[PDB]
């Protein structure tokens, strides 16, 4: 009853199921430092709109407003987009060109160097071991950008 | 500097008679209060010092360098 | 580095929570969604109270990655850093006498 507090509509609001807070927390809630209220209110908005647009007959009637994780993901994408103007933030505008694990021999090195400092790919804490970055070198125009987005969105989280 | 080294070891072995646990007199590491006879600190040179210095101190100008600057002098201004 | 590599190889970082999902199929699991395995996994995740994950981080016991003399010998007589004293002879050659 935070949602319900002042939304004085006929029936209260709730999710009641199916959402996965780890997914919401991890997927893009990084750099949403506070004002998740924006996210949850946009979710309420989509849900309530989808509710009220129902016809009286409609073949069916919904008893109460229910938020779904798909609209919440949509809302978080929208929020990140509208925040982009405030502060620059890359997106995923890529089509039919993603997660080519077999693209080249280079991929194995990328994976075997991105893994060690992370727990889930490599249990070692890399205490004394030297962490390092990855530099690509060669003629321009033949793979230096798409690799980065691919790696970031498939194995890492933020780009 | 040789005198300083000598007096340094002198002071060290002197305070080693009072700082050690068998003496347990003073361990402040400020022993000049204990050695209040500042005159005892007087460094004075001896032929040991000058002899070793003459042994351990090459001329700081090369024969080549002195020759070169003699040549420079050979540009004897006004002639 | 070699010791931690050997420790990683020995541990092999394998055989973690095998067979977590239980077998729960039922006959009527037809006439509808054909991804019933995904839905069942979804529900098995959902029945959990919350993502506690209060596991003991000390279980790894990373301190056991100790070296051995055989591992020490993995040096394999690495190349010298200084090519040759011949390149540096003059260094002391000029300072056989006292310094300037
Ligand atoms: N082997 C490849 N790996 C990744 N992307 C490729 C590859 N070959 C072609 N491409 C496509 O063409 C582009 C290759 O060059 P790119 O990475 O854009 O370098 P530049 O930024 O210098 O143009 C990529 O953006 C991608 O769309």
């Amino acid at each position: 009853h935070e949602l319900n507090r002042d939304v004085q509509q006929k029936v209260p609001v709730s999710y009641m199921d199916n959402i996965s807070f780890s997914s919401l927390s991890s997927y893009s809630a990084g750099l949403t430092p506070l004002d998740i209220k924006s996210i949850v209110e946009t979710a309420r908005m989509t849900a309530t709109a989808r509710f009220y647009q129902e016809s009286k007959k409609c073949g069916w009637l919904p008893q109460s407003i229910l938020i779904t994780q798909e609209d919440l993901s949509k809302a978080t994408s929208k929020a990140r987009n509208e925040f982009s103007v405030s502060i620059g933030a890359p997106q995923i505008p890529n089509v039919t060109w993603d997660d080519i694990g077999g693209i080249d021999f280079v991929k194995g090195e990328i994976l075997d160097t991105i893994d060690m400092p992370l727990k889930h790919p490599e249990l070692f804490t890399s205490g004394m071991k030297k962490r390092s970055g990855i530099l690509f070198y060669g003629p321009p125009g033949t793979g230096k950008t798409l690799m980065a987005k691919a790696i970031a969105t498939n194995f890492s989280l933020n780009f | 500097l040789n005198a300083m080294s000598r007096i340094a070891r002198m002071v060290e072995k002197k305070v080693s008679q009072h700082n050690e646990l068998t003496g347990e007199n003073i361990s402040t590491r400020r022993w000049f209060d204990k050695i209040a006879t500042k005159e005892d600190t007087k460094v004075v040179v001896k032929m040991e010092d000058f002899l070793k210095a003459q042994e351990q101190l090459t001329p700081s100008v090369s024969r080549a360098e002195l020759n070169h600057y003699e040549a420079v002098r050979a540009n004897f201004e006004g002639a | 580095l070699k010791s931690v590599h050997r420790w990683l190889s020995a541990a092999d970082q394998s055989e973690v929570v095998p067979g977590n999902d239980n077998i729960e199929y039922f006959s009527i699991n037809e006439h509808g969604r054909r991804e019933e395995n995904r839905l069942r996994l979804k529900t098995l995740l959902q029945q959990d109270v919350v993502h506690e994950t209060k596991t003991s981080t000390s279980a790894a016991s990373e301190l056991t990655a100790v070296v051995t003399i055989n591992d020490l010998l993995e040096a394999c007589q690495e190349t010298k850093p200084s090519i040759s004293t011949s390149e540096l002879v003059k260094l002391r050659g000029i300072y056989d006498r006292f310094q300037k």
